[PDB]
């Protein structure tokens, strides 16, 4: 392949927050040497993307190589200092990292990457009780960070504090109302949280996610399992009961059609025989 | 109490496909207990009920026709040092205990490297600190590396990747098909 395609691949793997570190470093190591002259100021973002990926890949033989060529071109830059701190943290040196980040925060008090790497250690050290608090403080300082608002939801779900994770997923759904994934993950949180007072929201959101993305199947399964769970509830009225038994049947009339088209796509395997026997129950 | 080379190879392959994220699945067997294979379910954020309770039925519908029965459940924590079972592991093991006796709670210790907790009337206590039984260790260690060096985990597919596209087979035919000839 040509370098004009490798650059597009390294740009696509950077627009979406992919973490395929092996496939990223396999293409980065070439662009560092085989096509360094074909691209100009595009080599620095590639250096940053390759260093952090090689760190995940556990290959420091390229991490420091891409770090020194960034420390040379950008002497004293705050992004390269953050890269050095992340390398320290990857090499189990959690002691120098806090000092480096406190030194960074005293030059530019508006810096946020240092604030996030200060809680990255707490997540790595296991002090999630402290990590969640230090992240909530940062959120109280810098509202609107749609990355920390999702990391907080993840930390709360792992902490089994499903109640407060909904408060973060709502802050995420208000800013990205066109994103079906934020609806699906909120529906799942409401499903796992409680009963009729929350299944009533989970059923609505598993359907809103379908309306925003008709190709979503997780939302379809969630809608089916939330409609059945309200249909099989003792506190459910007859009206809600029959409406839920209608919703479940309407969802099952499409689950099999999706699976029917899937089994039609594979002339050898037939998947329709797998889910239908489950839908009749 | 013993795992088949297919179960172990699928486990390590799914664990290697998503190193930064957690790994979970269901070890299914034929109906003293031998773990023939596992169905890998999800990765990343596992503390979610609906997608986990869908996999139960969507795997039962395959095992009842394929004369199989779900026997155990394995989990691989995100961190490299912490291998203690979370509340999710217990809450899933208790669910399979009501449908199949002798449930094994497996913890993939990233740094052998596998713990097996069994429930005897009080809690879930491991056996790896004392000893862990397998059919044959060198055969498994060889066949696992034989698929690891070829980067076959990029070809492996789990239930999470199947929920994204139905063209993917959660039973991993192209994996055990290569395992048989190795």
């Amino acid at each position: 392949v040509t370098w004009e395609e490798m650059r597009d691949k390294m740009r696509k793997w950077r627009e979406e927050n992919s973490r395929n570190s092996e496939q990223i470093v396999e293409v980065g190591e070439e662009l560092i040497n085989e096509y360094a002259s074909k691209l100009g100021d595009d080599i620095w973002i590639i250096y940053e993307q390759v260093m952090i990926a090689a760190l995940d890949y556990g290959r420091d033989d390229l991490a420091l190589f891409c770090l020194q060529e960034l420390r040379r071109q950008f002497p004293g830059s705050h992004r390269v200092k953050r890269l050095t701190g992340m390398r320290f943290e990857a090499m189990e040196r959690y002691d120098d990292a806090i000092q480096l980040y406190d030194r960074i925060l005293q030059e530019d008090p508006t810096n946020t990457a240092a604030r996030k790497r200060k809680i990255a250690i707490r997540k790595a050290q296991g002090k999630n009780v402290e990590a969640i608090r230090e992240l909530n403080e940062y959120l109280e300082q810098f509202v609107g960070d749609q990355e920390a608002w999702h990391e907080l939801a993840e930390l709360y779900i792992n902490e089994h504090d499903y109640a407060k994770a909904a408060f973060c997923l709502e802050e995420l759904m208000m800013t990205n109302p066109h994103n079906h994934l934020y609806c699906q993950q909120y529906a799942e949180v409401k499903y796992t949280q409680g009963g009729l007072e929350n299944l009533e929201l989970s059923r609505k959101y598993f359907a809103q996610a379908l309306k925003l993305n008709n190709r979503n199947m997780r939302a379809l399964f969630g809608l089916y399992m939330s409609a059945s769970h309200i249909a099989s509830n003792p506190k459910a009225s007859a009206k809600t009961k029959k409406d839920n038994m209608k919703y479940a049947s309407w969802a099952a009339s499409q689950i099999n059609r999706a699976y029917q088209f899937a089994g039609r796509s594979k002339k050898e395997t037939k998947y329709s025989l797998k889910a239908v026997e489950d839908m009749l129950e | 109490v013993k795992l088949t080379t297919q179960a172990y190879c699928k486990m390590v392959l799914h664990g290697a496909k998503y190193p930064h994220c957690a790994v979970n699945g269901l070890l299914v067997a034929e109906k003293h207990t031998l773990f023939v294979d596992c169905i890998p379910l999800f990765h990343g954020t596992l503390a979610l009920a609906p997608m986990l309770e869908v996999a139960l039925t969507l795997i039962d519908s395959w095992c009842k026709d394929h004369s199989y029965v779900i026997a155990g459940y394995y989990q691989a924590n995100e961190r490299v040092k912490d291998a203690s079972p979370n509340q999710v592991a217990e809450k899933v093991a208790s669910r399979i205990a009501e449908g199949f006796s002798d449930t094994a709670l497996i913890m993939v210790d990233n740094t052998p490297t596998i713990h097996v907790y069994e429930h005897h009337e009080n809690r879930w206590r491991c056996r790896d600190p004392h000893h862990d039984y397998c059919e044959d260790w060198p055969e498994a260690q060889r066949i696992s590396a034989s698929l690891l060096d070829s980067r076959s985990y990029e070809t492996l597919v789990d239930f999470d990747n199947h929920l994204d596209d139905i063209r993917n087979d959660w039973t991993n035919p192209e994996i055990n098909k290569a395992v048989l000839h190795l």
